[PDB]
């Protein structure tokens, strides 16, 4: 077996919103996982002070969106391998073996298994396609609105079915680290 | 700490609260959840570690930091939740499930809370669900949040706060904008009343060329404070990483007890078996053949019934709940 | 190449009435349309970018909305220094194509 | 305010070369996208080319009819925009503009920018 | 503030309580519930309206009006309901879903609670269920209870009390009956021990010819009080219309936020479209054709799934939740 | 393009509030049934009850203890907004009409639902109350209100009641005509019309 | 007032608590429950019956007996239960529906609690379900728990307590064992370090030939108490019957209120009838013919609908809820 | 009319009280299971468990510390009311009753209960005794005692659900609305009135 990628539940984190509400703001393209830059117009934001915006008109808003691993991902994660009761594409999840046909590395599909991809749990070269987009804020105080499809890891968890330890025929128990029958 | 836009305040409408849950995780096998708020616990006014009390943000215009005892904090989802541990920003909770999570402080007659959406449910480990782990059963592999607080499951990043401006820092009288800083704290200022003009002032000083009260902004430079990278606050112009705080209460590996169901009565019939089962709670039964075709079946069975399985020469294998594999021919 | 259409081309009107101007895109641009206008003998000036929000430097009587292949340019009051030729630009893929324009005049 | 001035245009021989200048001032020059705008008498507005910033590598895109003949050469020491055009055809007699592009959205890395600033425009005549 | 026969008192059995709920209104879009109670809320003893205290009917034999404060009352269905407004005979509260509604006064160690049956269920506005009003969303039409108490939603009709008899006014001793009025309060008595006889006394007076304690009725002449048209009291003989008081907490038409669901991803095939949906909560999808036949399909969609819809030449319009209606037309790409 | 019909209002309906007048007791005389003009007015004579309020004796002469109870129905106070209006529609100026002959409107959501005529009363179905206006005193109803004999010692009038046919129709209204009308057009109210409807 | 191994103690894990629920009874038709607890209620220090305070042994090594009062007891399943009555090992409480029962003593900050499983279901009597007993209806025959406290439903048996050893009765010093009994009482000791040896001590006593603390035991002779047959405790050698308390709160018959549904509207047709029904709650309809085949049909009805039944010449009987069977031909 | 049969009482049944006797431990010796005459008496002997009571000590021998686990049932204390009695009928003085009838709280069922001694657990009739106060109770409710796993003392058992409650759940409708020919069934004594 060789390791293509690992996947787990992604953590939705948003940097703090820039409003310099007289002149335009410029963002920078970053190598973050599923990094997105958008600029937004007139919101005239409020904080607890209630007045953070000189030039009540002319407003510009900056917001960024990216995903990164949830802090529990060193335990609750799935490993995708390619390798007989084993199919050509197998999925390892906490000692349970599933013969899922996961998408290839670089071919991310939102709302499905393997929507976020990285080589290791500590790897910084994370790629993701979660179909995240930014919406125009309408309420008078400051916030970021965003809509996004659900985690395909949790949806695949729901429809995983039985693992290969009860699926593989000829009465043999699948054992993990390394994969074997 | 920082204060943000809570999605549910007291009466009907969302407002600002000091105790926002930005996110909440529920992956632990006992149903225990970990809860962060924007404020920190276990620290005094200076920041020295004191378990019995915490600190939070004041509801005034000088925006200082007050403190309160931790015996007045309350956490609830549907009924009240029991407190287990705390370190800085974080809590942990154990209670029967609800449709939302609440943390609530009762500062005398002034009660404040914050509520966000999370679909927490009662989770189990093993092959039968259980209300509580019983006195007798097999010790199987499970993952739980650690009780010990000096743990580290990761890191979060903190950056400098930005311009936290106020309306009470400005006054309007006779068509001219006056800015009055508090005593001893310089308050810088910036606005468009014509050309670009920037300075730092600590005394009530007049200002030329301004006609409307909302035209200008005054805020104090608090560079001695660290705030979490939240989407509800203003950050500084230099958004560099400058510190990391741990994630306590790791998902530690341990052993958990699980219930064992009643051992079924096997009735043997020519190339066939009958499982006489009794089950108060739904118990997973999974069978497969020992031949070329697995013919795998799985059902969640409630109550008492009988299931028939034809048995070939290659043989069959069934697991009843958390019991050991039983093989037949 | 993405083709730009500009319909209509002659929408002369009076002050304070209702005028709606559109710029159809051919392929499925999400919201990347920028709205311009041209004084005679002067430089162009941008009015609305990202097709929904108002750029700083212009009054609040200009507004736009739309996504996909149909967009709009809603004018609240035709104050008589709005006499210009309005332009629309896509900035999604090269080459960036300008519309032919609409000569709106006020008499 | 972003100041963009054009100079260096005039009456030249067809099938030759010239060098015009767009001195950019009023912004951070090392991280802004520059584009060029061409206007025809009797037709609409035409795009020429785009260049990127210093962290991108100063790469240059071009239109269909200007590939291999136009050369944009920027320099950060004096903050000006140059255009080495060669093989002046009969369809290049126009009024040129130099523009500044601020980026509005960088969806998964690639940045898409509109036309934010503009110059006063200078006219070039390619005839005999 | 009369006393009513509550259908469920504190222990198990129905009894007489001054906090009887007559009926329950739960038509507001936000989930607020206004309660008609049989006591008066927001007035002192003399009649001056004050927020901090109320009045009720006391558990004693002269039926004087006794007063408690706001801090001892409670509303609950399954958890504790919070109070938002109160005026006169009516309440308003925000409540969790349940099967019944309660009011309870906590007079120290003396607890009195009334509970009535009402199937209260959580309700929403729009085409998707939501628990709390989101930060981001468009704005639609809703109707809420008005929080201000100085508004009128209708008129209630109340009349003069009837003859409300007691057992403490009359006693039987040595084969004789007696009537004991209180100090200075004339009390009518009426009895039948042979011929019919009516009478008014203020002091202790004997009646002749009576030998049984069940046979006479004594009651105070009470003119200075008004009682609502409840079925738990004996009415006066002249039960004509006398007064109309207001009903606060009107349904006011206002605006409400609803969330944005996930916009579906379009898949194109020949004379038909496949829609891929993601939805954490059930969201309504309404499709109709743009020709002679509408062909309406109705479904509540939760989770992530895919729906196939056939599109004709005349067109098809699908609306996903509260979104703007998207109309689509099929080409002839065979 | 606006297609509007000729409209006239027949009745308005909502969920009905069963108001109960306080019962009156003749001691051991005889009360009689008096006819009223209230909606669904029902009255009758029972025998001995011997009521109990607080003292154990509200009434002497225990045998022949006739009690007269009253019950009628009228408009609920929340029906000024939460109400359904029945309407006749006529020819509207290949002619096409998305509306049926009978139409029901509620909260802007429009339904082409068959309703009974004024006075043709149905218990447990739509139109269980009919009146020309919300403040009109000419309320007429026939929702099959039957009362029962009290048996418990205390004074209380019992009744069994059918469920609100307004509430039943609200549970089973189905899809409104705004998103199922053919030729792709939204239906707008005040006045009732169809906007931008291509045929 | 003994202590058992409660399956759900205060935080998560099982422990020994003096308020263990041993067995649970919930068969009354009003939904109340009799909780049998390891402690005993209603007796003073000398054992004189008083209502205001009760028994438990505490968490100390003498296991002597202290008292708490009625205002510190709390019973809850999902919401708080109201207390109905108490003597000794038995309880009575009216509870909301839930999945498990819980009693608790609130000894200041000591939130001592025990929880066992009993899936309590709300039940009714009759042929109509109801949230509350109505103010009007017929008077029928169900069964209630008696509120009178000196009733008797059965009997329980008790025996003498067994050996309750301790480790603080021993102490280890210089590789030797010593026995330290509490002052004023005789403690039986037993130890094995080779030859089997018994005896009695009352003071500080040296035992020879022993090196570790895990091979000697000690317990005081407690023959002045009686203990129930609980499965979590060791027993004496002479395990004969030595006592009998009663089981109060007996299930007694009474009269019962049930509601009555609306009378259906009957529509007649040729050899058949039509039932026009209304019912807000699930109610029962049982129909039968009067012929050779009874044709018994029974269904539970929610909402409003119409049912058609064919009526023969022999006749038909329908029973609508708790109403009288109305006979038709 | 009074159509009544001649009936006899076979046994009574109700919910069962699974009482557990207190476990006994030979600290350092050996045990043999005895043979009692209780209802479903099941006693089997284990090895060294080393249990704790409250102070972390109950014996002095890490091995040869055997334990005696005991379990049996009787009637539950509430059984004098909610109990079902098995009856067999004879020629009645057509019969709407079947050959085997069950009475419970006035409701009569025509259920074919197993005979006195023909016992399998999990269904109706899982407890037999001649009367409510009869001490000769016999039962077969498949009670099995398991080995104690945790260091603290308990005796575990896995046992089937109540066949009384299962039969109650699967009761059906009684013969008062199930017997044909319009016959009203009444009890004490068992009879059919107005048949
Ligand atoms: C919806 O329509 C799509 C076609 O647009 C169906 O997809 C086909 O599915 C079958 C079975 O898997 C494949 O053999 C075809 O190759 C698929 N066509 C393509 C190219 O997509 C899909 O099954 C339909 N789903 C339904 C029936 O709801
Ligand atoms: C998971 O999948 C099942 C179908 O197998 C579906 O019924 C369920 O709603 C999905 N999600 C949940 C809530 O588990
Ligand atoms: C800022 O305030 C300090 C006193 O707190 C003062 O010493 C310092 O000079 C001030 N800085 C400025 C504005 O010069
Ligand atoms: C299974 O088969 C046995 C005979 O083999 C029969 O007794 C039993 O009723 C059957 N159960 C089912 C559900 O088929
Ligand atoms: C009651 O009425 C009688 C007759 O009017 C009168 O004489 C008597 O003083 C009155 N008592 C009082 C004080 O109410
Ligand atoms: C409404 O009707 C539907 C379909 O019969 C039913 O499922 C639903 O429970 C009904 N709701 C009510 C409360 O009437
Ligand atoms: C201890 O034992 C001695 C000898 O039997 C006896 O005299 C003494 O009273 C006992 N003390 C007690 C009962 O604690
Ligand atoms: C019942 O009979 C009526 C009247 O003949 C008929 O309209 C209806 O369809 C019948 N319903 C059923 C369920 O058979
Ligand atoms: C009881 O009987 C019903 C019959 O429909 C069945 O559905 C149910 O599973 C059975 N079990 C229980 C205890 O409810």
């Amino acid at each position: 077996t060789n390791k293509e990628y690992v996947t787990c539940r992604f953590h939705t984190v948003i940097p703090s919103p820039q409003v310099k509400c007289c002149g335009s703001l410029e963002c920078k393209a970053s190598s973050k996982a599923d990094y997105t830059c958008r600029v937004f117009g007139g919101v005239y934001p409020f904080m607890w002070g209630g007045a953070q915006c000189f030039c009540d008109s002319e407003n510009t808003q900056l917001s960024e969106a990216y995903v990164e691993f949830a802090p529990d991902c060193t335990i609750d994660h799935a490993v995708a391998l390619k390798v007989s009761p084993f199919d050509h594409k197998v999925v390892i999840r906490k000692g349970l073996v599933y013969n899922y046909d996961f998408p290839e590395y670089g071919a991310m599909k939102p709302g499905a298994f393997g929507d976020i991809q990285a080589s290791s749990l500590d790897a910084t070269d994370i790629v993701a396609r979660t179909d995240i987009r930014l919406l125009k804020p309408s309420v008078k105080n400051i916030h970021v609105p965003y809509t996004q499809a659900v985690s395909g890891y949790e949806m695949w968890k729901n429809n995983s079915g039985r693992p290969l330890q009860e699926t593989a025929p000829f009465g043999c128990k699948i054992e993990v680290e390394p994969l074997r029958a | 700490p920082y204060l943000g836009f809570c999605p549910y305040c007291r009466h009907s409408a969302p407002c600002f609260s000091p105790i926002k849950i930005e996110n909440v995780w529920d992956e632990s096998d006992d149903g225990s959840i970990r809860i962060q708020v924007s404020a920190q616990f276990g620290y005094n006014q200076a920041g020295t570690a004191d378990v019995t009390k915490f600190r939070y943000m004041s509801f005034d215009h000088d925006h200082d930091i007050k403190e309160d005892s931790m015996d007045k904090i309350a956490i609830s989802t549907s009924g009240p939740c029991r407190r287990l541990g705390h370190k800085g920003y974080f809590l942990l909770a154990q209670c029967p499930p609800g449709d939302s999570v609440t943390v609530s402080i009762t500062s005398g007659a002034s009660e404040n809370s914050c509520t966000v959406e999370k679909k927490i449910r009662r989770k189990f480990v093993g092959r039968e669900e259980y209300l509580f782990p019983p006195v007798h059963g097999k010790l199987v592999k499970c993952h739980v949040y650690d009780h010990l607080k000096e743990t580290s499951a990761g890191y979060i990043t903190m950056h400098r706060p930005g311009p936290h401006a106020y309306k009470s820092y400005l006054e309007e009288a006779s068509g001219e904008v006056y800015i009055k800083p508090p005593s001893g704290k310089n308050v810088t200022y910036e606005c468009k009343c014509g050309d670009y003009s920037t300075g730092i002032v600590s005394t009530r000083t007049k200002m030329n060329g301004c006609t409307k009260a909302k035209q200008c902004i005054a805020y104090k430079s608090d560079q001695t404070k660290w705030v979490f990278n939240s989407p509800d606050l203003i950050r500084h112009t230099d958004h560099s990483v400058q510190g990391k705080l741990h994630i306590p209460f790791r998902l530690t590996p341990t052993v958990c007890p699980v219930p064992l169901a009643h051992t079924p009565t096997v009735t043997k019939w020519f190339k066939g078996i009958t499982l006489h089962l009794t089950a108060t709670r739904p118990t997973l039964l999974t069978t497969r053949k020992l031949g070329l075709r697995a013919d795998a079946t799985a059902e969640w069975i409630t109550g008492t019934t009988s299931r028939n399985f034809s048995v070939g020469r290659e043989g069959l294998e069934y697991v009843w709940g958390n019991h050991e594999p039983v093989r037949v021919w | 190449d993405i083709q730009m259409t500009q319909s209509p081309s002659s929408l002369s009107a009076s002050a304070g009435d209702r005028v709606t101007l559109t710029c159809r895109a051919s392929q499925a641009i999400s919201f990347y349309l920028a709205w311009y206008q041209q004084k005679p003998g002067k430089a162009p000036k941008r009015l609305i970018y990202d097709a929904s929000e108002l750029q700083g430097g212009v009054p609040s009587r200009f507004s736009g909305s739309g996504s996909g292949t149909d967009f709009t340019l809603s004018i609240n009051s035709l104050q008589p220094e709005d006499s210009a030729t309005y332009f629309c630009l896509q900035y999604d893929s090269p080459p960036f194509t300008f519309g032919p324009g609409t000569k709106v005049e006020i008499k | 305010e972003v100041q963009l001035v054009e100079s260096g245009a005039g009456l030249v021989q067809p099938g030759g070369s010239l060098r015009l200048s767009c001195a950019a001032s009023g912004f951070t020059f090392s991280d802004s996208w520059m584009s060029w705008v061409r206007q025809s008498p009797g037709k609409g507005l035409e795009w020429v080319g785009r260049i990127k910033g210093k962290p991108d590598g100063e790469t240059a895109a071009y239109a269909a009819s200007v590939k291999g003949r136009f050369s944009i050469s920027r320099d950060d020491s004096k903050n000006t925009l140059y255009l080495q055009m060669n093989s002046l055809k009969t369809e290049d007699t126009a009024v040129y503009y130099c523009t500044r592009d601020d980026r509005t959205s960088c969806r998964r890395g690639v940045c898409y920018a509109a036309f934010h600033s503009w110059g006063q425009g200078v006219l070039v005549t390619v005839s005999s």
